[PDB]
């Protein structure tokens, strides 16, 4: 589930060092950090942090058995107020308006709450009533006409992380990082925002990549880690399993080394051994997805936008170049490719 | 093909504009517009059917959910090319317009401007009603439709721009708002006007919804 391998995109000072001072891989994801520039502004967001929670607050009014409309809301006056109206017996059929009942917004049409019925409809001028269960109880609103809808967002300040031209996360009031990686795209009321992987909505601009949040965004969940931290522990043991057979025989070999590369793109260290010494750098990696577009041509090693050097046929992290000019990289030699030349070295002060 | 315009109506003479869009909720804002040559367009329609509070004359709106529609009450002065304008919700940002009815019987910009390579041209426009408020521009090839760019809700500080022009645009204490290319392109080659929306309650506001009532005008930059 990691990447086939990760080529570093930016190495740099080669310092020499013993075993005693070997760490393995952080092999841990790290946010994307490059975003250094900190650039002010204003931003919006949903009032309420989230997409999913919203509200427009709201009452029930009963009948006579149907209500009445114009009366229903004049009730819901009275209730907050001039108080007019502050055996098993008969059905004594008149009305009464109990509220502390509210409701939340569904992204397409939003009006659903415990409403014995899923759902209702729309609450302009056009209806001034949502319909519920039975005939009894009648209508669900705050404010007679739609203070609710558009009239939810809120401005902020804070910095606009950024690269060049690609354009990164916020950083909240809140000290944090909220990142629209992976994120999808909302309109809402107009205005052309962005629901984040948590459900926390922005107004930021079309970033200059994402696509539409499906219709799945009504519990905020449906497609909604674990498996990845099972991993992290049996790979990075490997490390340990070869740090242990290079720290107790003092004798490395081209296939252990590969077990310290840093398994997932950003800033960790890189490891390779020229002749007796041990020596490290400091790189930036990068995922690789295929071994075509590394080894395209007899001795090559793409390092960002070159072709690496043969340093007595010895390159980084324990590839070599072999018998012929053929750059074999460890882990893809590991397919099916028996290759023995990289077994004996060794380690001094 | 986003809108549909009969090209001319010759002539009560009525124009169509198939694509009422109401999104996934309902709402739905048609908008009209007028454009006498080298004038900038006139509200003449918004809501679907209501007029225009200032100064209107003609009196028609019209709409069947798959349609709206515009009966012109005079049958000479009217002579002119018209637009409709509504809004749109699920996949796109803003506005959009007609393609051409040949019909037959304040602000201010920055000015004309021209720019030889590819680089920068950055358009002004000085002017507050204090209310609801998305200021916007709009570009109009030679001799073919409108066209909505992108917006700015100042009080916000947010800008929605459109996809065509996704990058490549910026628009952003004096009455004045601004605009500016990143990559001129010879295909760009238009005039520039810029407008906005006052409104408060949503039964007519949806933020760049069409209602486009304070207009500029008049940046007509050349690429070479």
């Amino acid at each position: 589930k990691f990447p086939i391998y990760t080529i570093p995109d930016e190495l740099g000072p080669w310092s020499p060092i013993d075993i005693h001072h070997l760490s393995c891989p952080n092999n841990l994801v790290v946010e994307d950090e490059g975003c250094t520039n900190l650039s002010e502004f204003s931003y919006m967001e949903l009032k309420v942090g989230y997409i999913s929670a919203i509200k427009v607050n709201g009452f029930t009014c009963t009948g006579v058995v149907r209500p009445t409309p114009d009366a229903c809301r004049a009730a819901y006056n009275w209730k907050m107020a001039d108080p007019r109206y502050e055996r098993t017996t008969k059905e004594s059929l008149i009305i009464i308006s109990p509220s502390v009942t509210d409701l939340d917004p569904y992204d397409k049409s939003l009006h659903s709450r415990v409403f014995p019925g899923g759902k209702c409809s729309g609450i302009t001028v056009s209806s001034t009533y949502c319909s519920t269960n039975h005939d009894y109880t009648i209508w669900m609103p705050e404010n007679p006409r739609p203070r609710t809808p558009c009239d939810i967002f809120t401005n902020s300040r804070g910095k606009r992380a950024s690269n060049g031209n690609k354009t990164c996360g916020f950083v909240d009031e809140r000290g944090l990082y909220k990142s629209l990686k992976g994120a999808c795209r909302l309109k809402l009321c107009g205005v052309l925002g962005l629901r984040l992987m948590d459900g926390t909505w922005v107004a930021m601009q079309t970033s200059d990549e994402t696509k539409w949040c499906p219709p799945d965004q009504l519990v905020n969940l449906h497609d909604f880690e674990h498996l990845v931290v099972e991993e992290l522990v049996k790979k990075r043991e490997e490390c340990l399993d070869a740090l242990e057979s290079i720290m107790t025989t003092k004798s490395v070999s081209f296939r252990r080394l590969s077990h310290l590369r840093k398994l997932v793109p950003g800033f960790g260290k890189a490891y390779t051994i020229f002749n007796k010494t041990l020596m490290e750098a400091d790189a930036h990696y990068k995922s690789v997805r295929t071994w075509n577009e590394i080894i395209p041509s007899k001795g090559c090693l793409k390092v960002g936008g070159r072709c690496h050097p043969h340093v007595n046929g010895v390159f980084f992290n324990g590839i070599i170049l072999g018998p012929d000019d053929h750059v074999l990289i460890p882990e893809m030699q590991s397919s099916l490719l028996q290759q023995h030349m990289e077994l004996l070295k060794s380690s001094v002060i | 093909s986003a809108l549909t315009q009969p090209r001319s109506v010759s002539g009560s003479v009525t124009i169509s504009c198939t694509g009422t869009s109401s999104d996934i909720g309902g709402y739905n804002f048609v908008s009209w517009y007028q454009q006498h040559p080298g004038k900038a367009p006139k509200l003449m329609i918004y809501d679907a059917t209501k007029r225009p509070s200032g100064v209107p004359d003609r009196f028609s709106g019209s709409k069947s959910g798959n349609t709206a529609s515009l009966t012109i009450s005079g049958l000479a002065e009217d002579e002119a090319d018209y637009y409709c304008c509504s809004y749109a919700g699920d996949y796109t940002p803003g506005v959009v317009f007609g393609g051409g009815t040949k019909l037959t019987v304040q602000l201010v910009q920055s000015g004309a401007e021209v720019k030889k390579p590819g680089s920068s041209v950055k358009v002004s426009c000085k002017a507050g009603t204090f209310n609801r408020y998305t200021v916007n521009w709009v570009r109009q090839a030679p001799g073919q439709g409108l066209e909505w760019m992108g917006g700015i809700i100042p009080i916000f500080g947010t800008a929605n721009y459109a996809q065509r022009f996704q990058g490549r645009l910026t628009i952003t204490s004096t009455s004045t708002a601004y605009m500016e290319l990143s990559s001129l392109r010879s295909d760009d080659t238009a005039v520039y006007f810029c407008a906005r929306e006052n409104l408060d309650n949503s039964g007519t506001y949806y933020y760049f919804s069409g209602w486009f009532d304070p207009w500029g005008q008049g940046t007509l930059v050349t690429v070479s």
